[PDB]
């Protein structure tokens, strides 16, 4: 009669993280960093966009003025 | 064409020390066949419900498996049983 019989025991492995906590911070440190670059940088290009829209008014008119100076030049020379 | 099947074991007794494994390693090597498994009765106990049915179960499941895939082109198994 040495019939034995058993329970078991059950353990949970360590769930997926202990890596997550180093390079973690230090890359959302650096998308912090990334975002602040970006937004800069959209501000830099806006006024740059703005000072050449204002650079193109001034372009035309000069060349209005010069084309209609040469015209009449040359009418009065004839 | 005749239809005859294998003899399936043999009973060797006899004094200790005589050779007995001896004869049977030559007989498995003659044959061709696969490297015997060689095991030992009093070995096979167990004081677990259903462990001594596993081991003695366990030895033939290579045989099973080859003749299941490769049919009756197979190999030759051998088990060797002492005491
Ligand atoms: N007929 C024999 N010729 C040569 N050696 C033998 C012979 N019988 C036994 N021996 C020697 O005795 C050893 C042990 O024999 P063994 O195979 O264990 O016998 P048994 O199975 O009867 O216990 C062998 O390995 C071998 O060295």
């Amino acid at each position: 009669d040495m019939r034995n019989e058993l329970e078991e025991m059950q353990r949970r492995a360590d769930q997926l993280a202990d890596e997550s906590l180093e390079s973690t911070r230090r890359m959302l440190q650096l998308v912090e960093e990334s975002k602040d670059a970006g937004i800069r940088t959209l501000v830099m290009l806006d006024e740059q966009g703005e000072q050449l829209e204002r650079i193109e008014e001034g372009m035309d008119q000069i060349n209005k003025d010069m084309k209609e100076a040469e015209k009449n030049l040359t009418d009065l020379g004839k | 064409q005749m239809g005859c099947k294998h003899v399936k074991g043999i009973l060797l007794y006899g004094p200790p020390g005589c050779g007995k494994t001896l004869l049977a390693r030559q007989i498995g090597k003659m044959l061709n066949a696969r490297e015997p498994k060689v095991v030992n009765g009093p070995e096979i106990l167990n004081k677990y419900v259903g462990e001594s049915e596993a081991n003695i179960r366990k030895l033939f499941a290579d045989a099973e498996e080859e003749q299941r895939r490769l049919g009756a082109n197979s190999g030759l198994h051998i088990i060797i049983f002492d005491e």
